[PDB]
C-alpha cells in the first residue's frame, strides 16, 4: 500500500454482535471478505453467517441473536486477517512477537492434529494449529484450542 | 496559521570572529634590558 | 477504591495481595506496600454518560493530538452505551 | 606436500569452548518453521531454523520475572539447507532431530465450482 | 631548490629526473622477464613508459609534477621504488596463472 | 583548501633588534608573564558556579528524566496493553503482562520498568500511541538500593499522578514539535 | 509447600531454594560465611543487624535483588524478634561474645537471647532451628562461656525440643580470632603457653566447613532434634599447633611456660577494655582447655562435608602476619605439625 | 540511508552538518583540554568544559539527553529544532572563539608546552598511511586528506572551511591543528546558521520514518506504520556497506551487512 | 580426506607439539605459585595441567590438535606474563559452584534436567 | 557584567583582550524559556494527487549487485585504468594561508 | 524524487572497469568482482591469494590503497567456509575504496597481511579473538578483547548473547570468581519478520 491517506470523512462503525463466549467479534474492523461466511458454510457447514444489506452497510454475522458454537469454531479466528473475529479466552495477553513458539502435538483427540503452542515467559499463553495435509490440514477443534 | 520554524534572520545572523587573535604587545627587548641594567647600577651604587 | 486483607496489606487495582503462608512481606517487614488510591475503573465508572444526537460518534481523549487516536462507536443499542476502547467515556443517543 | 589424509568428522567442540554439558545433554531441533496460522504470507519459511531443547524458565522471588539458568535458549540458527544444518549440528557435537519440510499440496482451484449444476459445491452465498 | 616535501620523513631528494628515470628502466628491464601474456607485464609496461615519456618530456620540477600527477616528484620517486618492488614480488610469484581452485557453490551468494 | 599551522613563510633573517626581543623573551620569561596575567583576569572575573541545591540548572521541556505513566482528565489511564514501548525499547526494560479488566477494558496487570536497565532514550514515549508512557523531569530520584530502581505499576502511576501538574504542561509546550 | 517456597531453578545465585531463613549472628564472623553460601544457592535471607549499616555493608552483596532482608532488631525487643522470626522456615542462631559488655554478659548472651529467639520461632511456627552451641561445652566447665551456652542448649532444647544443635571446635578462617589470634602473639616478646603448651589437644574446623554443615543441615532430612560435632579431620597438641602458627608465619618461636593462674590474672588485665579486648580470662580459658573426642555424635562426614585441613586451608589466613621476606613462601617452605591420636 | 537508497531532507541534512560541528567543536575541546591536563595544566580545562556545559546544554534544548541524544536518525532528524534554538547557538559562538584565543595563549606560546609536546610522538606520513591512522595524525605529518573534502557526504561539499595541515607530525602539530580545527568549525557554524533552510525535518516517506503523532492519531496508513516501524522496524534492502564519515578523531567507519 | 594442514602433517608431531606445550606448563606452574600467592600447592596445579590435557586428550584430528596447541601457548604466555591474575588463574579450579550430580537420582530430585 | 570600572579595566589589561564584548556568562541575550508555539511545515509527497508510493519507492530501487566477471557464471592493447582520476591537489587558504 | 538518493552511473562505469582491470591482472586467484549499486567494489579471492593481492593494492601505481581502512569478519553459518575475512581499504592518490573478501573455516588459516600493513596486526588479533580464524606469521597473536581466561568466540552465530559464564564477588575465597551464567530476566526473542516479501529483487528461486 501507499504511506499516507487522502480520506478526509468520517468512517463507518458497525455495532458488535455476541457470536459465543469463544469468538470475540468486533465488527467495526471487518473487511467483508466474507472467509468466515466461506468456512462455516463449507468446512463448518453451519451455514449461520452471511451477509445483511448492500453498499457500505453491508454487515457480516447472523441478522438475529444467534449463539454460533460448533466444533471447528476458533478456525474463523484463524483465517479472520483482521482482528474482527478474535479469541476471547486470548483476550489482550500477548503479542506475537513476544510469543515463543514450539511445534508441538495434540492430545485429547486421537486423531494427533499438529499445533503450535505459543508461549510467553514460562507460561503456554496460545494453542495455534500447523499444517500437515494428511492429518488435519490447517485447522484444529475447539477442545484442543 | 502560517508555518512558524526556527529559520534565521533574514538580514542573516553578524559577523563571528573566528581566527586566532593575540594581543601583540609588550615593552621592547632594548628598554627591558636598559631597565633591568639601571637598576643593577643603582643597586650596585 | 483500596481494601484491606485478612492478613492487613493493602489490595491493588490488580488484586494480587501475598497469602498468610507467603514468605515474601518481609519485604514490606519496616516498609511500607504502596498502592495508587485512585483506582481507574471507580474514576472512570464515576464518569457521566454523554447523550449524543448522531448514530456515530468519534472519540478522542479531548485533545486534538493529546488524547488517543480518534476512533468512531456506533451507537445503535438502546440497551447499552457505547463505550470507546482507549478512553473509558460511554455514548448514548439522544433518540427523543 | 600441502594436502593430508584425515578421517574424522569434523570435530570442533574442544574448541568452540561451550561447556560439556551444554554439548552432551542438549538436543537440537532441525525444520522449517510453521506457517504462522494467523496469516497467510508464506516469507517466513523456506529458511531451516536450528533450535534447542527449552528448558526451565522459573519465576524471579522478587519482580515476578522470568528466571533462566541456560543460555541456548534462544538460539534460532538460519541456515540455506537441510544438509548445511546437519553438517553444522554433527560439526559442533550436538544430537540433532530433523523434520522434513511441509510443503502445501498442490490444490485444484476453479472459479466455476462455486455455481455447480449438480455436484455439492455449489455454495449458497457470495 | 625545493626547500621541503611537507611529508614528514619525505627527504628533499635533489636531482629527481635522474632517479625517475633509472626507476623508470630498472622497472622496464624486470618487466622484461615476465610472459608476454602477463596483463601486468603489459599494463605495468604502459604505465611505465608513458611516465618515463614525460619525466624525459618535462625538465622543470613544478611543471613535471603537474604533469606527473602523483603529488610530489617525491612522492613519485617512493611510488616507483615500489613499482619497482611489486615488480620483483611478482614476478617471484606468478599471478598470470589460471584460478588455484573454484569456490563452493554458496561460497558468494547473499542473501542466503 | 588547506593551511598551514606550523610552517613559515621565508625568514625574517637576523637583525640586532630582533635578537634583541628574542633575548629579551628568552630571559625576561615574557610569554610565562602572559600567561600569568591571562589566569590573573581570569581570578578577577565572576565564577560560573551556581549554588546547586537552591539554584538548579536550566533544562528543556524535551528532558528525558523519570518515567511515569498517565492518566486521561476522567482519570481513566492513557495505557492499552499494546506494548509496542516494550517491543521498541532497546534495553528491554519494559514488561507488560496483561489481561481485560472487571469492566472488560484493555489493561495492564504488570508494567515494569527496570530503571538499572533502561537508557533513558524516550523510545516509550515518542512510540506510545495515546502518550501513556513518559518521561517527566524528575532526575533527582537516586536510592540507596538496587531494589527501589525496580519500578512497578504502582509506583509509574504513582509517579504519573504527582509529577502531572508539570508533565501536562511540558507536552502541552512539546507536543506541536512532536 | 507453599508455592513460592518450591525449589525450581538450576543451581543458585538466581534460582528458589525455599530455605527463607533469619540468621541471627550474620553480621559477625561465622554469619558472613552462612549468609554467603544461603545468597549464593539462592535464598531468601533475613538479617536482623544491631549494629551500623556500614558495618553490615559487606553483606550487602551476596544476593540477588531482594533476597537479602536486612531489619534492625534489639535483643530486650521481643517485637523485634517476633518480627524477624515471623516469615522464616528456618531460625538460624548464631549470637555470641567472647568477652562481657556492661549490658550484656555470657548468660544473657548464650542463654537468654537463644531462649527467646527460639521462643519466638516457636510461636511463629517455624519449621527448622539451627543453634550454634561449642564443643566441650558440656556442663561443670572451667570457664563461664562454655557453662553458659551448656545452659543455653538446655534451654533451646526445652522450649524447642526438635532444634539441630551444632557444636564446632574453634573454627579457624580468615579474620577468625584462633589462627589471628596466636600470629598476633608475636607482637609480645614470648608465646605464653600453659605447661608449654602440652597436654592440650585441639581439632580446629574450616569456616567453608561449618557453614556448608549449617546449610546441609537447613535442608537435611535428618536433623530434626540431632546434635552435630563439627571437628576437623586432625587433633594437634596446642604447642605443637601454636609451632606451626608462627612456622607458616615465618616469624620466630620462642615458648614460654606460664601458669594457669597468673595467665588469667593477665588475661583479665587485657579484657579490662572499653573497646573489643585483645584476650580475656574465659578465652585463655577456651584456648587452654582440651577438645573432647566426638565419639557418638554425627559430624561434616553425615552431614555431606569433607573437613578441610588446615595445613591446606591455613596459607590463606596467615600470609598477612609475615614481612615482605617470606611474603612469597609456599605450603611447602613449612612443615606440618604433628597429629596426636589420645 | 545508503543501504536504503533514500535521502534525509535538506533542513535535515544542515541541521546534521550544524550538530556535527557542534560535536567536533566539544570533541575537541575534550581532546585539547584532557591534553593539557595530563601534561600538567588544568585552567583550560576548567574553562573550556564550563563551554562544553553550554553545549551540552544546546544538547538537551534539542533532544532529551545531554550527551546520548538519540537524536540524529536514518529518518534524516528525529525532531524539530525550538525556536529559540538558532539564535543560542549564534550567541554562543559569536563569544567562543574568545575562548580559544585565552587557551591558545595558555598553551600555544608557552616554552613549558613546547618543551613538552615539539619533536614528541613524531610519525612519518609514510608510516601514518601504513599503520592506518586516517585521523588527524595524517594532516599533522602533512599528509592533505579530509573526508569531508574528499568523499564529501551532507551538505559539507557546499560549506567552505579549510583544513589544518601540520608540517613536523609531532605532538604540538597535532595540538595546533585541532584548535585550528575548533576554529574552521565556528565557521561552518555560521555558515550553517546562515543558510539553515525551512523544510520539513525527516524524510517524508512513512514506510522509514515514524509519522508526526498527529497524522499517527488521525490516520489509518500512519498508524499502521507507526504500529509497525516501532515494533518491526523497516527492512534493510540485504547487502552490505562500508561508509566512512570524518569523526573528529577520525574516520569513523561503519561496514553494515 | 585431503585437508590443508596447518602445522603438523600427521598426528606424532602434534603429540610432540602437545609434549612440548606439556613441558612448558609443567615448567611453569611452581613460577606461577610462587609468583602469583596462590593458596594451592605445586602438585595441585601440576595435576590440574594434567586435567585439561586429559579433558583435551580425546581428538586425534591433527588441526584441531595443533589449534588446541596454539591455545594452550597463549595461555601458556598470558600466565608467564602476569596479565592473568590470582582469579583467572583459580578459575581453572571452580572452588565456589557446586558440581552437577551424575546420577539419575540427584537429577531427579533437584531439576528437570537430563 | 556587575563589575566594576577599574575591576573591568584591571580584567581587560591583565588578559589583553575586551573581555566585556564577549563575556561568558548569559544575561539577557539569550531566548526566552517560554516560546510562541510553532507551525511545523509538511514535505513533500504531501500532494494529495500524482503521490502513488511506486513511484516514489526508494527503498524496491535496490538492485542486487553486478557481476564483473565470475569463476562460476562466466568461466572465463587497452589502456590501463584506475579506481578514479588521480585527486586534484588542494590549493592553499586565501584568507589565511598562514605559511 | 526528493526522497531518493542520486546514483552515479560515471563512478559505477569507474569501478566496474577498474574491476576488469584487477580481474585480468590477477586470475589465479580473483573469483568474482561485482560492483553494487551504492557504488562499491568487491573483489572476492582465494585465500592463497591474500598476500599478492593486498600487496599489488598496496604499490601498485595505479592502484594505490596505501591504506587500511578496516579488517573484519562475517561468521556465515550455512556454508562450508563459516568466516568470510573482509579487507576495506583506501586510496587516497585516486579517492577510491575497496573491498576484498575471503574465505575460511574453523580449521582453515589465513595468511596475515601484518607485513603489507601494520593495522592488520591488531585487525587480525581482533579476528582471532572473536571467530577463531588463526593467521599465519602473525607477531604475538592474542586475544586482544576477551577477557584473560575467556573460553570460546563470542562473535560466532552460535555463541549465545549473554556467554556462558558471569563473575561475581565471593566472600568465602576473598575473589571475583566464575560461575555458569543465570539471569534473572531471560532475554526475551522477538520474532519481527513479516510473512510477506518486502523486496521482490532478491526473491530467490525455489528449491
Ligand atoms: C568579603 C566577604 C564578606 C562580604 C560579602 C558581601 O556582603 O558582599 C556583598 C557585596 C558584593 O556583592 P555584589 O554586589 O554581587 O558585588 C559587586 C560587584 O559585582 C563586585 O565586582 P567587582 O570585582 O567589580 O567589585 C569589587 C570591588 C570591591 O572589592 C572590595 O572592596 C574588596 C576589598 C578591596 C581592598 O573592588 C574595588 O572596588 C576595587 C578593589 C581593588 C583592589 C586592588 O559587597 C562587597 O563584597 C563589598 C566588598 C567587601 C570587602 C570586605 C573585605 C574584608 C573581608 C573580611 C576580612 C577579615
Ligand atoms: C597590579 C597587578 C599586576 C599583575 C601583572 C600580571 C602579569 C601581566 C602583565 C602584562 C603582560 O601580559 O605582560 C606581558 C609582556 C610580554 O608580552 P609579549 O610576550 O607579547 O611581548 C614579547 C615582547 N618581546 C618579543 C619584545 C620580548 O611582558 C612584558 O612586557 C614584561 C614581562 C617581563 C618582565 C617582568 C617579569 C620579570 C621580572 C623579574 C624581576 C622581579 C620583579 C619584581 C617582583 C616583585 C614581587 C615578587
Ligand atoms: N568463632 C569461633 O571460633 C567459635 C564460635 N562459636 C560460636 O559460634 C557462634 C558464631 O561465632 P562467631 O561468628 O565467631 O561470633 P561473633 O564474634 O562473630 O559474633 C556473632 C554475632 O553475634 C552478634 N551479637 C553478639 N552479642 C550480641 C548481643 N548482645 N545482641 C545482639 N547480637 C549480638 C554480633 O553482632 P554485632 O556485630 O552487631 O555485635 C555478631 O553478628 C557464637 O555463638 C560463638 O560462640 C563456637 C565455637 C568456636
Ligand atoms: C595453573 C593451572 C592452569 C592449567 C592450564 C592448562 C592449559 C591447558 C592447555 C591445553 C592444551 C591441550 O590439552 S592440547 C592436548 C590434546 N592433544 C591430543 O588430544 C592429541 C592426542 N592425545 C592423545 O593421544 C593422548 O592420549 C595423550 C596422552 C596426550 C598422548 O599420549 P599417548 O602416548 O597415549
Ligand atoms: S473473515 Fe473476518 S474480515 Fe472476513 S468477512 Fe469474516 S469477520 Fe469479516
Ligand atoms: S491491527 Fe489490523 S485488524 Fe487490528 S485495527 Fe490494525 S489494521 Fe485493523
Ligand atoms: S527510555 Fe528507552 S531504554 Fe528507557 S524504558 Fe523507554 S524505550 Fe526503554
Ligand atoms: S505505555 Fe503506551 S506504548 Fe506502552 S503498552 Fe501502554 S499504551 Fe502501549
Ligand atoms: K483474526
Ligand atoms: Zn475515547
Amino acid at each position: 500500500g501507499s504511506d499516507r491517506s487522502r480520506f478526509l470523512e468520517g468512517k463507518r462503525a458497525v455495532e458488535d454482535k455476541n457470536i459465543g463466549p469463544l469468538v470475540k467479534t468486533i465488527m467495526t474492523r471487518c473487511i467483508q471478505c466474507t472467509r468466515c461466511i466461506r468456512f462455516a458454510s463449507e468446512i463448518a457447514g453451519v451455514d449461520d453467517l452471511g451477509t445483511t444489506g448492500r453498499g457500505n452497510d453491508m454487515q457480516v454475522g447472523t441478522y438475529i441473536e444467534k449463539m454460533f458454537m460448533s466444533e471447528l469454531s476458533g478456525n474463523v479466528i484463524d483465517i479472520c486477517p483482521v482482528g474482527a473475529l478474535t479469541s476471547k479466552p486470548y483476550a489482550f495477553t500477548a503479542r506475537p512477537w513476544e510469543t515463543r513458539k514450539t511445534e508441538s502435538i495434540d492430545v485429547m483427540d486421537a486423531v494427533g492434529s499438529n499445533i503450535v503452542v505459543s508461549t510467553r515467559t514460562g507460561e503456554v499463553m496460545r494453542i495455534l494449529p500447523r499444517m500437515h495435509e494428511d492429518i488435519n490440514e490447517e485447522w484444529i477443534s475447539d477442545k484442543t484450542r | 496559521s502560517k508555518v512558524k520554524q526556527d529559520m534565521p534572520p533574514p538580514g542573516g545572523y553578524g559577523p563571528i570572529d573566528y581566527k586566532r587573535n593575540l594581543p601583540r604587545r609588550g615593552l621592547s627587548g632594548y628598554s627591558m634590558f636598559a631597565v633591568g641594567i639601571g637598576a643593577l647600577i643603582f643597586g650596585y651604587w | 477504591g483500596v481494601q484491606v486483607s485478612p492478613s492487613g496489606e493493602k489490595i491493588t487495582h490488580t488484586g494480587q495481595v501475598y497469602d498468610e503462608k507467603d514468605y515474601r512481606r518481609v519485604r514490606f517487614v519496616d516498609r511500607q506496600k504502596e498502592v495508587n488510591e485512585n483506582f481507574a475503573i471507580d474514576l472512570i465508572a464515576q464518569q457521566p454518560v454523554n447523550e449524543v444526537e448522531h448514530r456515530i460518534i468519534a472519540c478522542d481523549g479531548g485533545g486534538g493530538a493529546l488524547g488517543h487516536p480518534k476512533v468512531y462507536i456506533n451507537l445503535d443499542k438502546e440497551t447499552k452505551t457505547g463505550t470507546c476502547g482507549y478512553c473509558g467515556l460511554q455514548f448514548k443517543q439522544h433518540h427523543h | 606436500t600441502q594436502l593430508i589424509t584425515v578421517d574424522e568428522k569434523l570435530d570442533i567442540t574442544t574448541l568452540t569452548g561451550v561447556p560439556e554439558e551444554h554439548i552432551k545433554t542438549r538436543k537440537v531441533r532441525i525444520f522449517v518453521p510453521a506457517r504462522n496460522n494467523m496469516q497467510s504470507g508464506v516469507n517466513n519459511t523456506k529458511k531451516w531454523k536450528m533450535e534447542f531443547d527449552t528448558r526451565e524458565r522459573w519465576e524471579n522471588p522478587l519482580m515476578g520475572w522470568a528466571s533462566t539458568a541456560d543460555p541456548l535458549s534462544n538460539m534460532v540458527l538460519t541456515f540455506s539447507a537441510k544438509e548445511d544444518a546437519i553438517a553444522f549440528a554433527e560439526k559442533n557435537g550436538w544430537s540433532y532431530d530433523v523434520e522434513e519440510k511441509k510443503v502445501p499440496k498442490p490444490k485444484s482451484k476453479s472459479y466455476g465450482a462455486n455455481f455447480s449444476w449438480n455436484k455439492r459445491t455449489r455454495v449458497s452465498t457470495k | 631548490l625545493k626547500k621541503t616535501t611537507g611529508l614528514v620523513g619525505l627527504a628533499v631528494c635533489d636531482t629527481p629526473h635522474e632517479r625517475l628515470t633509472i626507476l623508470y628502466t630498472k622497472t622496464l628491464d624486470i618487466l622484461k622477464h615476465f610472459p608476454k601474456h602477463a596483463a601486468y607485464r603489459k599494463y605495468t609496461e604502459q604505465i611505465t613508459n608513458e611516465k618515463l615519456d614525460m619525466v624525459k618530456a618535462e625538465p622543470d620540477v613544478k611543471k613535471l609534477e603537474a604533469l606527473l600527477q602523483g603529488g610530489e616528484v617525491e612522492e613519485v620517486i617512493l611510488q616507483a621504488e615500489k613499482e619497482l618492488s611489486l615488480a620483483r614480488k611478482m614476478l617471484k610469484w606468478k599471478p598470470w596463472e589460471p584460478l588455484v581452485e573454484e569456490p563452493p557453490a554458496n561460497q558468494w551468494k547473499w542473501p542466503i | 583548501t588547506y593551511k598551514y599551522v606550523n610552517k613559515k613563510e621565508q625568514e625574517s633573517e637576523v637583525d640586532m633588534k630582533s635578537a634583541t626581543d628574542n633575548a629579551a623573551r628568552i630571559l625576561m620569561w615574557t610569554e610565562l608573564i602572559r600567561g600569568l596575567g591571562m589566569t590573573l583576569s581570569y581570578l578577577f572575573r565572576e565564577p560560573a558556579t551556581i549554588n546547586y541545591p537552591f539554584e538548579k540548572g536550566p533544562l528543556s521541556p524535551r528532558f528525558r528524566g523519570e518515567h511515569a505513566l498517565r492518566r486521561y482528565p476522567s482519570g481513566e489511564e492513557r495505557c492499552i496493553a499494546c506494548k509496542l514501548c516494550e517491543a521498541i525499547c532497546p534495553a528491554q526494560a519494559i514488561t507488560i503482562e496483561a489481561e481485560p479488566r472487571a469492566d472488560g477494558s484493555r489493561r495492564t496487570t504488570r508494567y515494569d520498568i527496570d530503571m538499572t536497565k533502561c537508557i533513558y532514550c524516550g523510545f516509550c514515549q515518542e512510540a506510545c500511541p495515546v502518550d501513556a508512557i513518559v518521561e517527566g523531569p524528575n532526575f533527582e530520584f537516586s536510592t540507596e538500593t538496587h531494589e527501589e530502581l525496580l519500578y512497578n505499576k504502582e509506583k509509574l502511576l504513582n509517579n504519573g499522578d504527582k509529577w502531572e501538574a508539570e508533565i501536562a504542561a511540558n507536552i502541552q509546550a512539546d507536543y506541536l514539535y512532536r | 509447600l507453599h508455592h513460592a517456597v518450591i525449589p525450581h531453578g538450576k543451581g543458585g545465585r538466581s534460582s528458589v531454594s525455599g530455605v527463607v531463613a533469619t540468621v541471627f549472628g550474620a553480621t559477625g564472623f561465622l554469619g558472613r560465611y552462612v549468609v554467603n553460601h544461603l545468597g549464593r544457592m539462592g535464598s531468601q535471607v533475613i538479617i536482623p543487624y544491631r549494629c551500623d549499616v556500614y558495618d553490615i555493608m559487606h553483606l550487602r552483596l551476596m544476593g540477588d535483588l531482594g533476597q537479602l532482608t536486612f531489619l534492625e532488631w534489639d535483643a530486650r525487643d521481643k517485637d523485634s524478634i517476633r518480627k524477624a522470626v515471623q516469615h522464616s522456615n528456618v531460625v538460624i542462631n548464631l549470637i555470641g561474645r567472647e568477652w562481657e559488655t556492661r549490658n550484656f554478659d555470657f548468660e544473657d548472651v548464650f542463654v537468654n537471647i537463644p531462649r527467646a529467639i527460639a521462643q519466638a520461632s516457636k510461636e511463629a511456627g517455624v519449621e527448622r532451628f539451627i543453634h550454634v552451641s561449642h564443643l566441650n561445652a558440656s556442663m561443670k566447665s572451667s570457664s563461664k562461656s562454655l557453662r553458659s551456652k551448656a545452659v543455653g542448649e538446655k534451654e533451646v532444647r526445652s522450649v524447642f525440643p526438635e532444634a539441630i544443635i551444632i557444636r564446632p571446635s574453634d573454627i579457624f578462617g580468615r579474620e577468625d580470632r584462633f589462627l589471628n589470634h596466636f600470629a598476633n602473639y608475636r607482637w609480645f616478646l614470648a608465646v605464653p603457653l600453659v605447661s608449654l603448651g602440652f597436654k592440650t589437644v585441639k581439632q580446629p574446623v574450616y569456616v567453608a566447613d561449618v557453614s556448608k554443615g549449617i546449610v546441609n543441615a537447613t535442608k537435611d532430612p535428618d536433623a530434626v532434634g540431632k546434635t552435630f560435632a563439627f571437628t576437623g579431620p586432625n587433633r594437634y597438641l596446642l604447642f605443637h599447633l601454636v609451632k606451626y602458627i608462627f612456622g607458616m608465619t615465618h616469624r620466630t618461636f620462642i615458648p614460654y611456660p606460664l601458669p594457669l593462674f597468673v595467665y588469667s590474672w593477665i588475661g583479665k588485665l587485657f579484657g579490662l577494655s572499653p573497646f573489643e579486648p585483645w584476650t580475656t580470662k574465659d578465652k585463655v580459658e577456651r584456648i587452654h582447655i582440651s577438645d573432647v573426642m566426638p565419639t557418638d555424635l554425627p559430624g561434616l562426614e553425615d552431614l555431606g562435608v569433607q573437613p578441610t585441613p588446615l595445613e591446606l586451608k591455613s596459607i590463606e589466613v596467615l600470609r598477612r602476619h609475615r614481612t615482605y621476606r617470606w611474603l612469597s613462601s609456599e605450603i611447602e617452605e613449612t612443615k606440618p605439625a604433628k597429629t596426636v591420636n589420645y | 540511508e545508503k543501504l536504503l537508497n533514500i535521502q534525509p531532507p535538506p533542513r535535515a541534512q544542515w541541521i546534521r552538518v550544524l550538530f556535527g560541528e557542534i560535536t567536533r567543536i566539544l570533541n575537541h575541546i575534550m581532546a585539547v583540554t584532557t591534553h593539557a591536563l595530563d601534561i600538567g595544566a588544568m585552567t583550560p580545562f576548567f574553562w573550556m568544559f564550563e563551554e562544553r556545559e553550554k553545549m551540552f546544554e544546546f544538547y538537551e534544548r534539542v533532544s532529551g539527553a545531554r550527551m546520548h541524544a538519540a537524536y540524529i536518525r536514518p529518518g534524516g532528524v528525529h525532531q524539530d529544532l525550538p525556536l529559540g534554538l538558532l539564535d543560542d547557538i549564534y550567541e554562543f559562538s559569536k563569544n567562543f572563539s574568545l575562548r580559544i584565543d585565552e587557551v591558545e595563549e595558555m598553551l600555544t606560546n608557552n616554552r613549558i608546552w613546547r618543551n613538552r609536546t615539539v619533536d614528541i610522538g613524531v610519525v612519518t606520513a609514510e608510516d601514518a598511511l601504513n599503520y592506518g591512522f586516517s585521523g588527524v595524525m595524517l594532516r599533522g605529518s602533512g599528509i592533505q586528506w579530509d573526508l569531508r573534502k574528499t568523499q564529501p557526504y551532507d551538505v559539507y561539499d557546499q560549506v567552505e572551511f579549510d583544513v589544518p595541515i601540520g608540517s613536523r607530525g609531532d605532538c604540538y602539530d597535532r595540538y595546533l591543528c585541532r584548535v585550528e580545527e575548533m576554529r574552521q568549525s565556528l565557521r561552518i557554524i555560521e555558515q550553517c546558521l546562515n543558510k539553515m533552510p525551512p523544510g520539513e525535518i525527516k524524510v517524508d516517506d512513512a514506510k522509514v520514518s515514524p509519522p508526526k503523532r498527529a497524522e499517527m492519531k488521525t490516520s489509518m496508513e500512519s498508524l499502521i506504520h507507526h504500529f509497525k516501524l516501532y515494533t518491526e522496524g523497516y527492512q534493510v534492502p540485504p547487502g552490505a556497506t562500508y561508509t566512512a564519515i570524518e569523526a573528529p578523531k577520525g574516520e569513523f567507519g561503519v561496514y553494515l551487512v | 580426506t585431503s585437508v590443508k594442514p596447518i602445522f603438523s602433517r600427521d598426528l606424532n608431531e602434534a603429540k610432540r607439539r602437545v609434549r612440548e606445550l606439556y613441558r612448558a606448563w609443567y615448567r611453569e606452574v611452581p613460577n606461577t605459585v610462587h609468583l602469583m600467592q596462590l593458596d594451592i600447592t605445586v602438585k595441585q596445579g601440576r595435576d590440574k595441567v594434567r586435567e585439561m590435557f586429559m579433558k583435551n586428550a580425546h581428538v586425534t584430528d591433527p588441526r584441531v590438535v595443533d589449534l588446541l596447541v596454539i591455545k594452550g601457548k597463549m595461555e601458556l604466555q598470558e600466565t608467564i606474563k602476569v596479565w592473568k591474575q590470582r582469579t583467572h588463574v583459580m578459575r581453572f579450579f571452580h572452588e565456589t559452584e557446586t558440581p552437577r550430580p551424575k546420577d539419575f537420582l540427584s537429577k531427579f530430585y533437584m531439576g528437570h534436567d537430563p | 557584567a556587575s563589575a566594576t570600572r577599574v575591576i573591568q579595566k584591571l580584567r581587560n589589561w591583565a588578559s589583553g583582550q575586551d573581555l566585556q564584548a564577549k563575556l561568558q556568562l548569559r544575561y539577557q541575550e539569550i531566548a526566552k524559556r517560554t516560546q510562541p508555539p510553532p507551525k511545523l511545515p509538511v514535505g513533500p509527497s504531501h500532494k494529495l494527487s500524482n503521490n502513488y508510493y511506486c513511484t516514489r519507492d526508494g527503498r524496491r530501487e535496490v538492485v542486487p549487485p553486478s557481476i564483473i566477471m565470475s569463476s562460476q557464471k562466466a568461466l572465463v592493447e587497452k589502456k590501463a585504468v584506475t579506481p578514479a582520476p588521480p585527486m586534484k591537489r588542494w590549493e592553499l587558504s586565501k584568507d589565511q594561508p598562514y605559511l | 524524487r526528493p526522497t531518493v538518493r542520486p546514483r552515479s552511473d560515471v563512478t559505477h562505469k569507474q569501478l566496474s572497469a577498474f574491476g576488469e582491470y584487477v580481474a585480468e591482472i590477477l586470475p589465479k586467484y580473483v573469483q568474482q568482482v561485482q560492483v553494487s549499486c551504492l557504488d562499491e567494489l568487491e573483489i572476492c579471492i582465494h585465500p592463497d591469494g591474500v598476500i599478492p593481492t593486498l600487496t599489488f593494492l598496496r604499490d601498485h601505481t595505479n592502484a594505490q590503497f596505501k591504506s587500511l581502512a578496516d579488517l573484519t569478519a562475517v561468521d556465515v553459518p550455512t556454508r562450508q567456509n563459516r568466516f568470510e575475512i573482509v579487507y576495506n581499504l583506501l586510496s587516497l592518490r585516486f579517492n577510491s575504496r575497496i573491498r576484498v573478501k575471503t574465505y575460511a573455516d574453523e580449521l582453515t588459516p589465513i595468511d596475515s597481511i601484518v607485513s603489507v600493513h601494520i593495522a592488520a596486526n591488531w585487525y587480525e588479533r581482533e579476528v582471532w579473538d572473536m571467530f577463531g580464524v588463526f593467521f599465519f606469521n602473525h607477531p604475538d597473536l592474542r586475544r586482544i578483547l576477551t577477557d584473560y581466561g575467556f573460553e570460546g568466540h563470542p562473535f560466532r552465530k552460535d555463541f549465545p548473547l549473554t556467554g556462558y559464564v558471569e563473575l561475581r564477588y565471593d566472600d568465602e575465597v576473598k575473589r571475583v570468581v566464575a560461575e555458569p551464567v543465570e539471569l534473572a530476566q531471560e532475554f526475551r526473542k522477538f520474532d519481527l519478520n513479516s510473512p510477506w516479501e518486502a523486496f521482490p529483487a532478491y526473491r530467490q528461486p525455489p528449491e
